[PDB]
């Protein structure tokens, strides 16, 4: 029987591999599952068996693959000098990720890193660093987070191949998942409405689990579903007492910080 | 059972290396099938320490964070120690137990899938587990593992099924080109081992997230945590009842997959490639050492590591000498750095980048080139296991010993990838072991004090020193304070110290080294340099930064 699952191929650039790990702690399904039955993952450097030029051979494969593919890109891409401080087999990654990108079916930038530009993108940009679009002029399917769930990176990859391309906002991110404030859906809103503020983190107010925005939370401008699907099916930062960094929104972390203050 | 081995002559060039962190390029010159010279070539450069420059040092930990995803919370955690050890902020009790649990999370979590998903493939031909007979492969594992459904030979014809459907579906995804697809001499295991490996790599897909939620109850998420600050942690349902509960129960399910799993399929899978015992080897080691009981300060997380610290020079385990942390330093003479900057003091560190070409044997990486008292040290499970087993570490002892009397090798034997691999097993066992104390102690503590946040003051100026063990090895963060600002600031990583390049005098970093005398039975699927590189657990985003 002539069989085919989606083709994905996976590139890594200026990434922290933060995005393939959360990736890998999917639940619905598993990534055995998703990678077994559902698509064909035919290039991915942190997981795949070949190296060296028998791995370049298989990225080539899948890049002129007759029934095309849907490309995947985490990490921003180093543009200075002429692209050489970010090289896989001797290329530039901006190289590589314009190749892969003229031709995809679609692109999912994984992070704030592919979207956006991310960490290495923070002033004063010692690699000139971009996010996809920036670089390369190209519309993307952002699934930004520091790491995102991988909800929302599984549930935009799964819907992509069975409904089509979900609505997106003005920075390319699904609707789906990022269509509300983190701040919106967070169980501490009723302290913050009655102005019930932590003024410290060894305060009993903070004991108490008072509102974090005096510590610098960037949940009220910052677009996530954190408080209502929680990472790893079991807390997220605010429960864990600790301010939102707002890591789901473009420029972060310069227009973020200082991040236990509201600039 | 001599090691394969061709008489190729020639260069090899290893471009990506695959399943690691990062971004490597390994340059070998082979002669006669052994390689006979290395280099290290890490490929990226963010420069992290260049953008903290003139920042709140508060910010510092979510930034260095960043530096790496693989080995996530770690950077936070020697970022945090850092500003604490600047401030001159003592952290709670409770704060210390918290952050020492989510690194033996991390531990757990993070060895497990080196092992599994990172590591295996270099030695398991998980093509030849379709040629396995279940029946014998379930037999075989009940004689070297604990009892278990998922051993069981219908459980293990599921995998050998499900693995069918997929070579046959003409799309080999993560194993196209596999260095082991048509046979391969290096790769020995019959294939019952390499059924039972296989089963256990999917099964380990599953218990990561189990270990990664363990992780997320104390540590708000994972990747990349959210609880600590200065002065300690944020988390107060992390010293609670009920959560405290959930993270004993899902690390004893994750120890359970340890010791009936990843030990006997590790210990099965070195009976085989006992010759790797005698591949691989370099001779320093240090370690900061880590799981302290005082961790009020860098000396006293140094000499109250319940993994310790010390120092191994020349293969020598009948000395450990203190670390002297104003004896570390950083080359740059064979890195992608401007001229001027050898020799340096991480507080007087500079990080001023300047690129070559390709390829350029006098400047071919991104990694600075740490040295301790004018030597290349190793660093990592294998130099917390040579530094406690020298150390008569009870814990240390008691697992090593195990495993060398289940291979027949002396500890000698360990000053090899073999070794390097083995150890990380090792401690994974003993982190395990621990767990249920280092919880109960949490647990009590928690009970009957809520501190966990200490009061502070930022300094106009000062400097301060952050130290982890990191699943990799020493890891230290370096900040300047003035003006209230970060003047300062450098990371000193793990793979910095294993993976970067020669030092001022031209020497060999550890995995260079450690290369020479690599056999080479196929230059065209170079698995020895992969499984000696492996071992070592590369991640160049540390490594770089
Ligand atoms: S803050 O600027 O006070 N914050 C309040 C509510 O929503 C966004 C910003
Ligand atoms: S978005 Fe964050 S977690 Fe993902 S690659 Fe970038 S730095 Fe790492
Ligand atoms: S803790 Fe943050 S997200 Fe929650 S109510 Fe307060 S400001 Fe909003
Ligand atoms: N472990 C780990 Fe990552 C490296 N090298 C750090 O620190
Ligand atoms: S820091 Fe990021 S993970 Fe959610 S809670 Fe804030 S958007
Ligand atoms: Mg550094
Ligand atoms: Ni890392
Ligand atoms: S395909």
């Amino acid at each position: 029987t002539a069989k085919h699952r989606p083709s994905v191929v996976w590139l890594h650039n200026a990434e922290c591999t933060g995005c393939t790990e959360a990736a890998i702690r999917t639940i619905k399904p598993y990534i055995d599952a998703l990678i077994l039955d559902t698509i064909s993952l035919d290039y991915q450097e942190t997981i795949m068996a070949a190296a060296g030029e028998a791995a370049e051979a298989a990225l080539h494969q899948a890049l002129e693959g007759k029934d095309g593919y849907y490309l995947v890109v985490e990490g921003g891409l180093p543009t200075i000098d002429g692209g050489q401080w970010g090289m896989v087999a001797g290329h530039p990654m901006i190289e590589t990720t314009k190749k892969a990108a003229a031709k995809a079916k679609g692109i999912i930038c994984i992070g704030t890193c592919s979207a956006y530009g991310g960490v290495q993108k923070a002033k004063p940009n010692p690699s000139q660093a971009k996010g996809v679009s920036e670089a390369l002029g190209v519309k993307t399917i952002n699934i930004p987070g520091c790491p995102p769930n991988p909800i929302n990176f599984v549930g935009a990859v799964v819907h992509v191949l069975t409904k089509g391309i979900p609505d997106l906002d003005e920075n390319g991110r699904p609707k789906l998942f990022y269509g509300e404030l983190v701040h919106d859906n967070c169980p501490r809103l009723p302290h913050f409405e009655a102005s019930e503020f932590a003024p410290s983190f060894d305060s009993e107010e903070a004991k108490k689990g008072f509102c974090l925005y005096e510590l610098g939370c960037k949940g009220p401008v910052t677009y996530n579903n954190c408080p209502k699907v929680l990472f790893n099916q079991v807390n997220w930062p605010v429960q864990a007492g600790h301010p939102c960094l707002g890591c789901s929104e473009p420029d972060f972390w310069d227009t973020m910080t200082p991040f236990y203050e509201q600039g | 059972k001599p090691t394969p081995q061709s008489t190729f002559t020639g260069p090899i060039v290893v471009d990506p290396i695959t399943r690691i962190e990062g971004h490597l390029r390994i340059m070998v010159e082979v002669e006669n099938g052994k390689v006979k010279d290395a280099w290290s070539s890490s490929q990226l450069f963010r420069g992290l320490e260049i953008i903290l420059k003139g920042r709140d040092p508060r910010d510092a930990q979510h930034f260095t964070q960043r530096a790496c995803g693989v080995c996530t919370y770690v950077h936070a955690l020697a970022s945090s120690r850092c500003v604490d050890d600047a401030v001159k902020v003592s952290i709670p009790a409770n704060a210390r137990m918290m952050r020492n649990l989510v690194m033996a999370s991390q531990y757990l979590h993070d060895h497990l899938v080196h092992f599994y998903h990172a590591h295996a493939l270099d030695w398991v031909d998980v093509t030849a587990a379709l040629k396995a007979d279940p029946n014998k492969a379930a037999k075989l594992a009940a004689s070297i593992a604990p009892a278990r459904p998922g051993n069981s030979a219908k459980a293990l014809k599921a995998v050998q099924d499900k693995l069918k459907a997929f070579v046959e579906s003409g799309q080999l995804g993560i194993f196209t080109n596999a260095y082991f697809l048509g046979g391969h001499k290096a790769y020995y295991l019959p294939p019952e081992v390499d059924l039972i490996a296989t089963a256990h790599y999917l099964e380990a897909l599953h218990m990561q997230v189990k270990a990664a939620s363990a992780m997320a109850i104390l540590g708000g998420k994972n990747p990349h945590t959210q609880f600590t600050v200065v002065g300690g942690c944020s988390n107060y349902q992390g010293l609670t009842k009920d959560p405290l509960a959930n993270y004993l129960a899902l690390s004893k399910e994750v120890c359970q997959f340890v010791n009936e799993c990843y030990i006997p399929d590790l210990l099965a899978v070195a009976g085989f490639y006992k010759d790797w015992g005698g591949i691989g080897g370099t001779s320093n080691y240090l370690a900061f050492g880590e799981f302290a009981t005082d961790d009020s300060s860098p000396e006293k997380h140094l000499a109250t590591s319940q993994f310790p610290s010390g120092v191994i020079t020349g293969r020598d385990l009948g000395k450990v000498d203190n670390v002297d942390l104003g004896a570390i330093y950083e080359d740059v003479k064979y890195s992608w750095y401007a001229p001027g900057g050898d020799g340096k003091h991480p507080y007087d560190g500079v990080t001023d980048p300047k690129y070559t070409k390709l390829d350029d044997k006098d400047h071919y990486s991104w990694m600075k080139a740490p040295r301790y008292k004018g030597k290349a040290m190793e660093v990592g499970p294998l130099a917390r296991t040579f530094i406690a087993y020298a150390k008569g570490q009870p814990d240390f002892k008691k697992v090593v010993d195990m495993v060398l009397g289940k291979l027949s090798v002396p500890a000698t034997a360990l000053h090899s990838t073999l070794g390097r691999t083995a150890a990380r097993g090792i401690e994974t066992a003993i982190v395990c072991a621990n767990m249920e104390k280092w919880i109960k102690e949490m647990a009590d503590s928690g009970a009957k004090d809520n501190t966990l946040c200490a009061k502070w003051e930022m300094p106009e100026e000062s400097k301060g020193v952050g130290l982890a063990d990191a699943p990799r090895g020493a890891l230290s963060h370096w900040i300047r304070i003035k003006g209230k600002k970060i003047d300062n600031f450098q990371l000193v990583v793990p793979s910095t110290w294993n993976l970067g390049p020669r030092g001022a005098q031209g020497d060999k970093s550890p995995v260079e080294e450690a290369l020479i005398g690599t056999p080479i039975a196929d230059p065209k699927r170079p698995v020895e340099i992969l499984r000696t590189v492996h071992a070592f657990d590369p991640c160049i985003a540390c490594g770089v930064h």
